[PDB]
């Protein structure tokens, strides 16, 4: 034998005759190619070097030569016609090849041997228990045999090879051995539009039991068993499918499943499922969210992405620390200074604080964005990736966020030089994502709080080609698809930038993108569709067609993008820009003959939401929340669509912008226009006559309907004007239905009939409450009847089911223990006041003075309303009182049916229907009275703002009996609560979504069916307020402390002598059109909410523009200046 | 350089030769050599051993003899 100890040999040729030479390689030995032309045994013993590598059995090999190999070989080649046998006794061969020349070749592979690749080019017998990882059976290898089956077989003659014994590959194989246990295998999970979670699994050993625990995205643990809950389960053979209730919270659910058989309890298996309905709202870091006045209503989305965190020195920092951003040389020095001071920490605190208004809200940090540098380097190596990931988690943890999103724009191509990029970005992005997912999971083992990981992705094929979708997707809760900026002024012709569908072959869309992503393996479940709250603009577009798909010239001056709020304010159907719709793409655009604007609106948002639901996608993402309209119409539309109840189509909704046309004489109606914006649904750019129905326009007066000029989405009803057939003494209710056929959206239903008003020639009413506990005859401040049309005298009361003077209500007379007040109340100056009112009625002979029966704590209504007999008695008595004291009608102020102001007065459930019967009877009797007395008597009520009031009264059944309802659009907030707010605001502040205003209250009355012309808006001549109010935003919408020193209800006169310029500063909520006072020094901070001359002007303006009957206020005594009244009166005359 | 010996070669020190060698008999160790040119082993090595300790062959090795043991 020949030993080759720590040696070096080159090529070796073996022509040993008759019996083999053994050749050994020991230690650091090194051998070239061994060429075999005789009998031989290669052996590698105690080998530290590489030893043998290539071996070839050549055609010179003699018949029956013995050739055996032990060791680790590379390529071994049997190329010998003399019926060669190769024995491989131990070790490994990378590639063993049996050549076409090697007739009757036999290959004997001993049990520990591993051949990674065996290639057969001649029919070969392979023997022994040795292993072959892949047998490549080419045509010449057809019919080859293996005593033990190769791991895989490839090549054209694969199917011809035989394996195993005479049994067939793997043998008689039987048994065993004692199986039994319940195993659960997970098949898959799914969601639907209804937000059910569906869990499918194969349960071996189905013993009619199993237990599932669900963890909500907000952490709620929940358990389901076949025992309690087989209603939610369905069994087949191994197939079992669990089905949750509808309406689960959108986002990522964690589940565990296990089966048993009494004691023998299965391996617990776990996973993640995804519930449809996510709304990802991007919020920009560069708005100062603490100072913002436009507001954020986080009830309309599920996720808030803080855009953006940045990368500096391979770590994650606030955007103020990113010099690429703060030192942009393209802006002004003052602009850079604002950037350097960007209030990130304040922002982040304000935004997580919105959880109070939506507790399910997740807030994530989004890292990166357009022109954000640092990713290629951050991802470059295992240590760069480690610093980054750790940094990202610090950010997340520092601000108490719910997860991390990356927006790298973009791997590999770097958006073509905008950022640094390299080829390695592609695998590096995968590794970075892997790492982050690892670290977030690690941390959750401690915190027991699940963290999301997500990205924003490019829509282009270039982007999909630059990342490893199938590889990264398992690390991601979802991909946010940037299905916007699809086309833009960089294109030589105009197109849509964010369309749902591709209408022409080269137009990209949401649909083209989603199809690209699905085609690369990404699941629907994990795809968020993108929308934009901004437009892409082209200038110098040829003035052809509609501008769409037309050539554009120079973009030199171009703004590039215009944010949706600016489009609403100044472009959509404004300033010569025509609104058009592409009914194949489902996208709107504007054109003025030279500028083309592609954008996203209410209609495209609805088609996009419907695409998402139709394809069972993850939800709707948008850039960015602050670009929306004042009302947040895009955000609201998105929420409405994705959260719509299956089986009920959305109704078209309206509001009113111009709701009054006023008669010039008793019979001459001038031309005029009613304007009604849609609140839900989007008109065709051009409507037709059959799309709107109008009722109530007088006979012989013609009208047309059209889209209103200078509005984006409003109906105009043009009343032609003419001569009404008989005198018009009272308002005419006009009702406008916007039909399903009017709008762009596909399956909406008709709007409810919207009420607007033809006003009779004297215009709106102006009603003052005049308190009867003021002795007017002797009051230095008098009532100016030239400025009122109406007075309500507060109050008459009910005693023994009879109407009596207020001095007969002993509850009221003795309200206070003061013996002076009791005496003054017993002697309430009603008779003197009635002679006074009568003198008023001389210097304004058109004045109406009504008696108000009831008021706060006034008893007797629930009893009076109970039977036909009590109603009769109260009505007859109220009428006798009316006539006896010279009144022109009756107002009833029942405070309040059903709930009794929470136990202040008696109440019953029956008050709801009985109030209707009471009013009906009062109207009948007053018709009788009128027909006897030669005159008309009014019937009105005072009514309340709260939803409980609305639910406690039949508004749609009572309006018919009433001249109007004086709605108490005040006392919304006060000392009974600890947080400050507007007690009387005409509009709901942008900073208090869903809050009370005149607008919100009077809309809700109208949505119950009450005509605009039976509504009266209420002003308050007194304030409400809070003490211990923090000096933040001048006390507005602040949590307040102990209220024992609360100022109660100062009147405007009190405000004048004690508050104004006494350390109180007057502020103005412009979205609410409401004033307030703050004094940091008064009692820990004092905040006052009231009406003033400005807010009453706006109430009055609201009345005129909405077609209301008029304005009312409480009360005449509370402003001895005449200025509050003068403000109303001047605006109603104007 | 055609051997027929015993343990023929250097000690702790590597030693260069050249030309076509012909170790023609059993038991012949060769050590710390570095042979430019060929190494032959001939039918004369028969059924017996031949060790090679820290050798080098820049040319062709040609095993025509030796046994299994
Ligand atoms: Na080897």
């Amino acid at each position: 034998s020949v030993h080759m100890n720590d040696s070096v040999i080159g090529v070796v040729y073996v022509d040993k005759k008759d019996t083999p030479v053994r050749i050994v390689a020991k230690g650091s030995a090194k051998v070239g190619e061994v060429i075999i032309a005789g009998s031989v045994k290669l052996e590698e013993t105690d080998l530290t070097g590489t030893g043998f590598e290539k071996v070839v059995l050549k055609d010179l090999l003699p018949a029956n030569a013995k050739v055996t190999l032990s060791g680790s070989f590379t390529d071994v080649d049997v190329a010998a016609s003399a019926n060669p046998q190769l024995n491989v006794n131990s070790g490994t061969i990378e590639r063993l090849t049996v050549a076409a020349s090697s007739k009757d070749a036999v290959i004997v592979l001993a049990s520990g041997v591993k051949v990674t690749t065996l290639t057969l080019n001649i029919k070969t017998q392979i023997k022994g228990q040795g292993s072959v990882g892949t047998a490549v059976v080419n045509l010449g290898g057809k019919g080859s045999s293996f005593e033990s089956a190769p791991g895989k077989t490839e090549g054209i003659a694969k199917d011809s090879v035989t394996t195993g014994g005479s049994f067939g590959g793997g043998g008689y194989g039987g048994g065993s051995g004692s199986s039994s246990n319940p195993v659960v295998k997970l098949i898959s999970t799914a969601s639907n539009n209804d937000r059910q979670l569906v869990l499918k699994f194969n349960a071996y050993g189905w013993d009619n039991n199993a237990t599932i625990v669900l963890t909500s995205p907000a952490g709620k643990q929940t358990t389901y068993t076949y025992e309690k809950n087989s209603a939610q389960f369905a069994v087949s053979a191994p197939e079992v499918t669990f089905t949750s209730d509808k309406g689960l919270a959108a986002g990522t659910w964690l589940y565990s499943v296990k089966t048993a058989k009494g004691s023998v309890t299965s391996d617990t298996v776990t996973g993640k499922a995804f519930v449809q309905g996510k709304i990802v709202s991007y919020i920009p870091a560069w708005v100062d969210w603490a100072k913002d006045e436009r507001g954020v209503d986080a009830t309309k989305f599920t996720h808030l992405y803080y855009a953006f965190g940045r990368i500096n020195n391979g770590k994650v920092v606030t955007i103020k620390e990113d010099a690429k951003w703060t030192e942009d040389p393209t802006i002004t020095e003052a602009d850079r200074i604002k950037r350097r001071n960007n209030p990130d920490e304040s922002n982040l605190a304000y935004l997580t604080g919105l959880k109070a208004k939506n507790p399910n809200l997740k807030v994530l940090v989004s890292i990166g964005g357009w022109e954000a540098e640092g990713f290629s380097d951050a991802a470059l190596t295992p240590e760069s990736r480690e610093v980054f990931a750790n940094s990202a988690l610090d950010f997340m943890n520092k601000y108490n966020l719910d997860g991390i999103d990356l927006d790298w724009e973009y791997p590999v191509y770097g958006a073509w030089g905008v950022i640094k990029s390299r080829p390695e970005d592609k695998a590096n992005f995968t590794a970075l994502l892997k790492l982050l997912r690892e670290k977030l999971d690690a941390q959750s083992t401690t915190t027991n709080k699940y963290y999301e990981l997500a990205i924003a992705a490019g829509a282009s094929k270039t982007y999909t080609d630059s990342v490893e979708l199938t590889k990264i997707t398992p690390y991601l809760d979802y991909i946010n698809l940037m299905t916007y900026d699809l086309h833009g002024g960089w294109d030589p012709a105009t197109s849509h930038h964010t369309a749902v569908y591709s209408a022409t072959n080269n137009q990209l869309s949401v649909d083209s993108t989603v199809k690209l992503y699905l085609n690369n393996g990404v699941p629907a479940e994990k795809l968020m569709v993108g929308g934009a709250f901004y437009s892409r603009v082209w200038q110098n577009v040829e003035n052809k067609g509609t501008g769409l798909s037309e050539k554009a010239g120079s973009q030199a001056g171009s703004p590039g993008t215009i944010v949706y709020s600016e489009l609403v304010n100044n472009y959509i159907n404004k300033n010569g820009y025509t609104r058009y719709w592409d009914d194949t793409a489902k996208a709107p655009y504007l054109f003025n003959g030279s500028t083309f604007i592609s954008y996203e609106d209410t209609a495209s948002a609805a088609y996009k939401a419907e695409y998402i639901k139709q394809n069972n996608l993850a939800g709707f993402m948008y850039w960015e929340y602050s670009q929306d309209s004042d009302s947040h119409e895009l955000a609201n539309t998105i929420y409405s669509r994705l959260y719509a109840k299956s089986g009920t189509p959305l109704s078209v909704g309206t509001s009113v912008y111009a709701g009054t046309v006023t008669m010039a004489t008793y019979t001459q109606l001038p031309a005029g226009t009613f304007i009604l914006p849609l609140t839900q649904g989007t008109l065709k750019p051009v409507i037709s006559a059959s799309d709107v129905t109008v009722s109530g326009i007088p006979a012989g007066i013609t009208y047309t309907v059209a889209n209103a000029a200078d509005h984006r989405n409003a109906v105009a009803v043009y009343v032609n004007g003419g001569t009404v057939a008989s005198n018009v003494y009272d308002p005419i209710d006009v009702r406008v239905v916007v039909k399903a056929s009017a709008v762009l959206e596909a399956n909406m239903t008709d709007s409810a009939p919207a009420s607007v008003t033809i006003m009779p020639k004297f215009g709106p009413i102006l009603l003052g409450y005049v308190p009867g506990w003021v002795d007017w005859t002797n009051s230095a401040y008098k009532v100016d009847a030239t400025k009122l049309t109406h007075i309500n005298y507060a109050f008459a009361r009910i005693k023994d089911n009879k109407v009596v003077k207020i001095s007969e209500d002993i509850n009221w007379v003795n309200e206070f223990p003061s013996e002076e007040i009791r005496e003054q109340r017993r002697n309430n100056p009603d008779d003197a006041n009635f002679a006074y009112l009568k003198t008023l009625k001389q210097q304004n002979p058109s004045l109406k003075v009504l008696v108000s029966i009831g008021g706060w704590a006034a008893e007797g209504f629930s009893d009076a309303a109970l039977t036909p007999e009590t109603r009769e008695e109260l009505a007859n008595s109220a009428i006798a009182f009316m006539h006896q004291y010279g009144f022109d009608g009756i107002d009833l102020d029942w405070e309040y049916p059903v709930y009794g102001a929470f136990g202040v007065i008696k109440s019953r459930p029956e008050d709801k229907q009985n109030f209707t019967a009471l009013l009906k009877l009062f109207r009948e009797k007053l018709d009788v009275e009128g027909a006897l007395h030669g005159k008309y008597y009014e019937l009105a009520i005072a009514s309340a703002a709260a939803p409980i009031y609305i639910n406690s009264v039949e508004l749609d059944k009572i309006h018919q009996y009433l001249d109007y309802m004086s709605v108490m659009t005040y006392d919304y907030h006060g000392s009974w609560e600890s947080k400050t707010a507007h007690q009387a605001s005409v509009y709901t502040s942008a900073l208090s979504p869903g809050d009370f205003s005149a607008d919100s209250v009077l809309t809700a009355y109208r949505k119950q069916g009450v005509p605009a012309s039976k509504l009266v808006i209420g002003g308050a001549f007194y304030a409400r307020g809070w003490v211990n109010v923090p000096n933040i935003n001048h006390g507005l919408f602040q949590q307040a402390g102990d209220q024992a020193k609360n100022p109660g209800t100062p009147t405007y006169n009190d405000l004048v002598k004690d508050y104004f310029d006494k350390g109180y500063t007057r502020y103005w909520d412009n979205s609410a059109k409401a004033p307030y006072l703050y004094n940091p020094d008064a009692n820990g901070g004092t905040f006052i909410t009231y009406d003033d001359e400005e807010s009453l002007k706006y109430k009055a303006e609201y009345a005129k523009n909405q077609g209301l009957r008029g304005v009312m206020f409480w009360d005449y005594s509370q402003d001895i200046s005449g200025k509050l009244l003068g403000a109303i009166f001047n605006e109603l005359k104007a | 350089a055609y051997d027929k010996a015993g343990t023929y070669g250097p000690a702790s020190g590597t030693e260069t030769i050249d030309g076509n060698v012909k170790v023609t008999v059993p038991g012949v160790t060769l050590r710390n050599l570095v042979i430019k040119g060929d190494l032959l082993l001939s039918e004369g090595v028969g059924s017996g051993d031949v060790t090679l300790d820290k050798v080098s062959v820049h040319g062709l090795t040609t095993v025509s003899g030796g046994g299994e043991n």
